[PDB]
């Protein structure tokens, strides 16, 4: 369908979106890491002032040993479990919604096997519930815009849905996670676009006591937001093409 | 210059609550971990709570389900909400910056 | 609306059964682990008397919550994951919507623009996703085109000519972006076959969990970029397999509905 | 029965490279964390250097960059190469499971 020299033209765009992207990651972050990088530094050498019964190479092998059980499926905190039917029915919706978080992973062979399989069949599974959703939601739209009755319509959509599907839940998460603004606004965008970085999940705290309703919602929230994070992705790539067809002719 | 500034002490009644504060200024504390320390006449400097800069939070065995440490990173202060108080929680109490010896006046909570 | 309701049933049927499996499969091996832990932190405290078990505790959260955090707590480094490589691999994971959270923005700026790096990039990857399935269609339909004429001098059902091409176009492909890749993946990374299996599903099905990250553990010149070429091609691949499972549930759905 | 048997000590010359072993018996191997230490005739038992069970190696300052451990999970091994002997190595080395009170016999490795 599309030829080889639209092709390799699009791959240098991206390539150029990688490299110029890379570099506003690397001024806005490296300066921060460098100094982040000092006061943990700092904080190990109190810690071996403060305790010298542990010698530097000591504290350096339980803090290896540490954050290599934590990544392998081990918690080296406590004495609450993350592969509890709650935690694990939230667990594979990360699967066929492909969020994937990270914070809960299979360590198990058994569930190595069974996740490779759960994402083969869930995935397109989960894709026809969520072209579903988008037709009910667009539905829902055509008859809010009949009473109004493209340009303001397209608008009035984006904009209606930012309130509900971003703003509304952000706020939310601000006043029960203790998240400030911006990492609400940044949680709802990871979440919804399907990256889930991990770094920042929902209900994930121990320490909080949540509600009952607090994570059924936030997952019933995943569901809607994404079917609606899909149609403007869309609608940004529908732009893109019109933007390289009126440029292409001039 | 790191400053840390302690209220919420004093004379108590042994089952009656308690609430201690710390005004932090000086760093960046979102990133930073807090702690509170209590120096018992008799005994040495014990760690009594600790909540991170991701607000996990940790207690000794002896505070535990009782003392409840939170963090508010808009006021930039660290909490310490003791309840059911023991005659044995008589201590000189510290606010400290985990691990950079930052620290506070000490406030003399005493339960009687 | 009745269809989606179903459709709807359907998938939390699946996700409680789903969520079943992964607990039998992992809880039992999780407490077995879990005690083992408590067990070298108690000889650890046995062993170093000047650390109080809430010290230790609050070390061992104070580095899990810095690593989460995006500073690592490992090793002085006078190894930073924000240099030019790093962050055009990272860039790569937020336009792919792989998002492994290995290397995540820390800095308030860095969220702003990675919010907005999203909006933008992930349809901006999608129309060079487009294209590379059609490239990767045009070199299996030049393949086909002479596998096709030996089957049909051999009177095989022009239906069935299909259906043998759809199998071959599948098993050819999981040789190429699956087992292949993996095997290289098991002789770099010291990786079991399951681990490179599962990593390769996880990576191309845009799951990405980050437990498993090519080239992170502290590699050649020529493995980086030979990984993030083979994403490029292999999410393309995937995304058509994906959209044959659900054109074939379509299909299934059809004739049970019919029955 | 948890046994580690250890193999590789002896006298060695300064400059020379050796090379210690540890069969590890009656545990799961691949998800302990291994660790090699040495007791100096006029010292305490000192870490020298320790491989989690994901492979990662942490040594101590005195050992870095000359000393290099590595696990044989296929065979339940955990070695210890030992480059560039200075007569400040001549120790007992044992092989142990770090945190778990699990210690070998000791070899003796002897640096004139
Ligand atoms: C734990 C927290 C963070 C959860 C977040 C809350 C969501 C579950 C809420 C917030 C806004 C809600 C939406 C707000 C508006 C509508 C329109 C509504 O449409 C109608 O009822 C039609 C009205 C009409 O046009 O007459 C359908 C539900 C929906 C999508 C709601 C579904 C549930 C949403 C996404
Ligand atoms: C979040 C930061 C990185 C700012 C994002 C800015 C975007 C609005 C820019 C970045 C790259 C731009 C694209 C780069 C290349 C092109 C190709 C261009 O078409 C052609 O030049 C025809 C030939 C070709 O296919 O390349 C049409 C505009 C478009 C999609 C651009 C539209 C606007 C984009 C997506
Ligand atoms: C670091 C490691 C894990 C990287 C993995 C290697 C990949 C980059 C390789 C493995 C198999 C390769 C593919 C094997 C076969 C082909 C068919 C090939 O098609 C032709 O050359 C047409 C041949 C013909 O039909 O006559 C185009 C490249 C491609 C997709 C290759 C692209 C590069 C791939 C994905
Ligand atoms: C990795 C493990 C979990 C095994 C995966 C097995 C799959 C092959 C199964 C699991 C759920 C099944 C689906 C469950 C429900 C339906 C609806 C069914 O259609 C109807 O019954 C019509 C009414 C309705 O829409 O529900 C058609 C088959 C289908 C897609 C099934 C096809 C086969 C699926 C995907
Ligand atoms: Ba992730
Ligand atoms: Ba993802
Ligand atoms: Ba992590
Ligand atoms: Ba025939």
């Amino acid at each position: 369908v599309m030829k080889w020299k639209t092709v390799v033209a699009i791959f240098v765009v991206v390539v150029v979106y990688l490299v110029t992207g890379g570099l506003v990651f690397r001024a806005l972050e490296q300066p921060f890491e460098s100094s982040q990088k000092n006061t943990i530094a700092l904080e190990k050498a109190e810690f071996l002032r403060d305790h010298v019964c542990v010698s530097p190479q000591e504290l350096e092998t339980l803090i290896q040993h540490a954050l290599d059980a934590d990544n392998a499926g081990v918690s080296p905190i406590g004495n609450s479990s993350h592969w509890d039917l709650g935690s694990a029915f939230f667990f594979a919706g990360t699967v066929i919604t492909t969020i994937g978080y990270g914070n809960i992973a299979p360590s198990t062979e058994g569930g190595k096997i069974f996740c490779i399989l759960y994402a083969i069949f869930g995935i397109p599974l989960f894709g026809f519930l969520l072209a579903g959703i988008g037709d009910q939601l667009g539905t829902i739209f055509g008859k809010s815009i009949a009473r109004v009755e493209r340009v303001i319509s397209t608008i009035l959509f984006i904009l209606a849905g930012c309130i509900v599907f971003v703003t509304i839940p952000a706020v939310i998460f601000k006043y029960i996670e203790g998240w400030t603004a911006l990492e609400s606004i940044y949680f709802v965008v990871v979440t919804l676009t399907t990256v889930g970085f991990g770094d920042f999940v929902a209900g994930g705290n121990a320490g909080i006591n949540y509600r009952e309703w607090y994570k059924p919602l936030v997952w019933f929230w995943i569901l809607v937001g994404l079917a609606y994070f899909a149609a403007v992705l869309s609608m940004i790539g529908d732009w893109l093409r019109v933007l390289s067809k009126k440029t292409k002719e001039e | 210059q790191v400053q840390l500034v302690e209220s919420g002490g004093g004379l108590v009644q042994p089952g009656r609550s308690l609430r201690l504060s710390c005004a932090a200024s000086g760093y960046i504390f979102s990133s930073a971990t807090m702690a509170w320390y209590r120096q018992a006449p008799g005994k040495q400097r014990e760690l009594v709570a600790s909540i991170t800069r991701a607000s996990n939070t940790v207690y000794a065995d002896s505070v535990k389900g009782r003392f409840t440490i939170s963090r508010d990173n808009g006021k930039n202060t660290v909490y310490l909400q003791m309840n059911s108080l023991k005659p044995e929680d008589t201590a000189v109490y510290y606010c400290n910056v985990w691990s950079r010896g930052y620290w506070g006046q000490g406030t003399q909570v005493t339960v009687s």
